[PDB]
């Protein structure tokens, strides 16, 4: 079962890069100000 | 030749319009096993005016009070039935699937057209002559202005024509003059507007078609009928006989054939005054609902649709401008035995339509088939020892007619 | 330019014809081997009625099933189902990065928690380990604004993507398809009960199927990225930070700032972005008019069990595909061994 | 080539009713497959695609 | 919510219709093959004992 | 008042889903049913034994 | 509107039909194999009277 | 396949006829190898034949 | 035995997003006020 799990984890990479792409037009962008 | 495909090749097939404009509301799961196999419903009421200058109305008759009925009955069993050797059967057919879907739709195409075969046996009304067809925009306006000239309000109402028709309207769409939208969708996909002339136009290529039968002579009426409204409370069905007719001739009047009355016209129902067609009165018709032939002497005794009441004691159930006596002079519109396509023009509340659901045989394997809102109980059993297996499918519908002065026939004149 | 939506149809119809024509032969074999693997009589697809006459009758050839190429399916399954995974964000060698990772990854955990992240996940790998192809989708749902994580079912038949990309995870496509079955009270529900249901037309199923629902209407998404022209305001006011770009979406009137905490300074440099448009079609017309949805790659994640890029085709394989023949010859054997002994007992 | 039966007319295939283009009905009509020579008597026998049944 | 909460032991969606299966299903040929072998052999050796 | 937790017996006779629901735990669905057998002497207990 | 009670329980009965058309087949199964698991005479059902 | 229907009021077709299953087939053929050839000598090629493509 | 267990648990969860819709309606909303 490695060869599935391989392709299971390098799946969720594309669809992590996805979210990450599109979480910035719906929570907006992050900006470090507390000083 | 021996490897075959495993899908079978397309088909013709009808369209469905009548079944999905009727009534199909008030007649819904009302003949169950309580009320019979028959159903009844009620009629309005309608009062006259006495006029009087100092209001006594002791010497004159008060408005008596008389009910009406209107009743919906069963019909006959829709059966279609097969066998087959199920070895040769088995052959390549999988589970038997095939013969379903075309079985279905055979059912439903032979309940509408006795749905049509009812519609235009029942209706009333007539319009233009029947050897003329439809090719220009009054042709169809004619109908909605009639049906508002009589007075029927509450409801919808629906005109239905063959496909040709259509297509014959369609071009004079094209040849508009400044609608922009309108030319561009009848040059481009044939579609004439879901509204034509204030009446919602409907086209269908299934449509049933009936011959005129065969006659001659002057007719006219030789015995003054019974149109007093207690005869015909309940039916809306007077019969009369006819003389003048030729000598001797067997199918002398189809079912669905129109007899107009020349001298006696039609009323406002409300305000009971007569109807004028622009340039001439409008005469009352009928339609033969059952054939009838002609006998020696030139006697035809017939059964219309349709009563022109003129009862004296109770004047407001009048609809027509004088009493039907005998003398009076009738003809049959159309030509001797020409068979053509009739164009119906109904309003909602004129015939309606449900089905009456079926329990399954004891001790044999079924199921139930729905298409377009119709169930169909399936039935199979192995009845002989040939290896003769039968299957059979049912249908039970119902109809009934409302009034027969709300719809009828219509074609185009000159 | 195709001006008229009639136009923009037949052009979709045509790529979805050219995306359906290459990939045709292999979903075929992925469908084989999941109705192989699960349906309880897809061992003996394709020869289900057969006989001889036999002295006039049409007594069949006894079909018996011993499923034996499941087990090694279901413990990688379990294997997946006792250690499942998920995305996380590393750090960076910054000062704040650490409450950045933080703050990311506890967001994605809320989005997948309180969505059927979970559900997805493990269809698509069951999908993948079956078959050979799974896939899931990555949504965006008004409760404001949220994202969602929601599965695909069929993906065999259901997903289609531009021919011209072939990565693993399809990042060079320009376009895809994604097809969902309806009911025609569920047609009437949404859209509107005036026009009647045109359905696609795929000619996939029913390969060794007994039909009997004809009350299912297939419905496709579709999905472009097109590279357009926008103008981007810069509100430079200095008070909290002066440099800050926004595209045109966001005006000092659609969106109530009123020149409060912003200064208007530059809004004339255009520049060309990524974006991304969905669409609802049918056999006949839109049944939605597309609108741009907020990313920038297409949001379909395929997984595939194991793949390949042999000739100018991508080529999948799952778990039961490579045991099918030993197994229906075993099933062979048995009934012929059955039958035979049944014949003569004493 | 195409011969034209004057008197059979088409059929609306589901319903069996007959069809009528406004107050002609339309007729039933064929096509020729094979060349075919006239001999002396004027008889010419032909096949024919599509068939009245 | 809809107050009914569904058990599977396996579930899948394969053609538009959702399969599943338990733990008798895929033996039900062998048991019911092994029982008529048994009928079969008793009524046999019942036939003649010597 | 009170949650209560309840068994249904035949279930594969007896819940029936929307054919639209394609999820696990059926949370896109609109509607449902549940059979349940009743005696004549209970049928009347309840109700009315006019009809 | 459906504003009679009668009009509302024919749409029901049609989606009680529409819900358990799809869903015939695979409840059968599952109906067998419980009775072919527990009830003592279920191995041999379909059989029952041959001779 | 194509059908033809009854109508009873109760039902009885006990003595009446019933559909059978006539089958028809349409059988499709192939036709004639569309062929193109050509031929050219080795000196030609060597000295002559230049785009040939 | 551990699909079945585990189809179990997934299923317990779904009665329990269940329980916690329906609580809100029958013992009230919970507020954090002692203070």
């Amino acid at each position: 079962s490695f060869i599935y799990l391989d392709n299971m984890a390098k799946s969720l990479k594309r669809a992590g890069e996805v979210w990450l792409s599109m979480a910035r037009e719906v929570y907006g962008s992050e900006r470090e100000v507390r000083i | 030749s021996q490897i075959v495909l495993k899908k079978f090749l397309p088909g013709f097939m009808s369209d469905l319009v009548l079944a999905k404009t009727v009534d199909r509301q008030l007649l819904a799961g009302e003949i169950n096993s309580s009320t019979g196999d028959s159903v009844s419903f009620k009629r309005p009421h309608q009062f006259s005016s006495l006029r009087t200058p100092t209001g006594d109305i002791s010497g004159q008759n008060k408005n008596n009070l008389i009910s009406g009925k209107a009743t919906g009955r069963v019909g006959n069993y829709i059966t279609v039935a097969v066998e087959y050797q199920q070895l040769e059967e088995a052959i390549k057919l999988n589970q038997l699937e095939e013969i379903l879907a075309p079985v279905r739709q055979r059912i439903v195409t032979d309940l509408e057209t006795e749905l049509a075969h009812f519609m235009m046996n029942n209706g009333a009304l007539s319009l233009g002559s029947p050897n003329t067809p439809i090719t220009k925009w009054s042709d169809v306006a004619q109908t909605a202005s009639f049906l508002k000239d009589l007075g029927v309000n509450e409801g919808e109402n629906y005109a239905v024509m063959d496909p040709w028709s259509a297509q014959r309207l369609a071009d004079a769409q094209t040849g508009l003059h400044a609608s922009d939208q309108l030319v561009r969708t009848a040059w481009e996909n044939a579609q004439i507007p879901t509204n034509f002339g204030g009446i919602r136009a409907l086209m269908s290529n299934g449509l049933a078609s009936r011959t005129q039968g065969a006659f001659g002579g002057t007719l006219t009426v030789k015995t003054q009928p019974t149109v007093t409204y207690n005869a015909v409370k309940d039916s809306y069905q007077f019969t009369v006989t006819l003389t003048g007719a030729t000598a001797s001739v067997t199918g002398f009047l189809k079912a669905g054939d129109q007899v107009k009355f020349t001298n006696t016209y039609w009323l406002q129902q409300q305000t009971k005054q007569a109807l004028y067609n622009g340039a001439t009165p409008i005469s009352f018709t009928a339609t033969v609902t059952a054939d009838a032939n002609s006998d020696s002497g030139g006697d035809v005794t017939v059964t219309l649709s349709g009563v022109p009441i003129y009862d004296t004691t109770n004047p407001q159930y009048n609809s027509v401008s004088r009493q039907v006596e005998a003398g009076d002079a009738v003809s049959v519109v159309g030509t001797a035995s020409q068979t053509m396509k009739p164009n119906l023009f109904y309003n909602k509340f004129f015939c309606g339509l449900g089905s009456i659901p079926l329990p399954k045989l004891h001790s044999i394997d079924s199921a139930v088939a729905t298409y377009e809102g119709f169930s169909i109980r399936v039935h199979k059993y192995a009845d002989g020892d040939a290896n003769v297996q039968k299957m059979r499918f049912d249908l039970l519908p119902a109809y009934v007619c409302f009034n027969p002065h709300m719809g009828g026939q219509f074609f185009g004149n000159p | 330019m195709a001006e008229t939506l009639e136009k923009k149809h037949e052009r979709i119809m045509l790529r979805f014809d050219r995306a359906y024509s290459p990939q045709k032969e292999v979903r075929e074999k992925c469908i084989e081997a999941t109705r192989f693997a699960r349906v309880p009589g897809g061992q003996w697809e394709g020869a289900t009625a057969a006989g001889t006459k036999l002295d006039e009758q049409f007594e069949k050839y006894p079909k018996f099933e011993i499923n034996k190429v499941a087990t090694e399916l279901n413990r990688i399954i379990a294997e997946y189902r006792n250690n499942r995974i998920t995305v996380k964000f590393r750090p960076g060698d910054r000062e704040a990065s650490e409450e950045l990772a933080n703050k990311l990854n506890g967001l994605f955990r809320a989005d997948y928690e309180e969505t059927d992240g979970g559900e997805a996940c493990d269809n698509a790998f069951d999908d993948a380990a079956t078959g050979g192809f799974g896939c899931f989708r990555l949504t965006s749902m008004l409760v404001r604004q949220r994202i969602a994580i929601e599965p695909i079912y069929d993906p065999s038949r259901s997903v289609w993507f531009d021919p011209d990309a072939k990565k693993y995870d399809k990042s060079d496509a320009l376009w895809a398809f994604c097809m969902y079955s309806l009911s025609p009270e569920k047609y009437e529900a949404e859209y509107g009960k005036k026009p009647p249901t045109s359905l696609d037309v795929t000619s996939m199923t029913s390969w060794e199927y007994n039909w009997f629902g004809a009350d299912v209407i297939y419905i496709a998404k579709y999905y472009e990225v097109r590279k357009e022209s926008v103008d981007v305001i810069s509100y430079r006011h200095p008070i909290t930070g002066e440099i800050a770009t926004y595209d045109s979406d966001q005006v000092e009137d659609i969106e109530d700032e009123l020149a409060i905490a912003g200064f208007h300074e530059v809004a004339r440099r255009s520049v060309k972005r990524r974006r991304v448009y969905v669409s609802v079609v049918d056999g006949d017309g839109f049944l939605e008019k597309p609108r741009r949805i907020p990313g920038e790659h297409i949001p379909l994640i395929p997984v595939y069990g194991k793949r390949w890029f042999i000739d100018d085709i991508e080529r999948v394989e799952g778990h039961i595909a490579k045991a099918m023949d030993p197994q229906r010859l075993y099933n062979l054997q048995v009934s012929m061994l059955a039958d035979t002994a049944a014949q003569d007992p004493g």
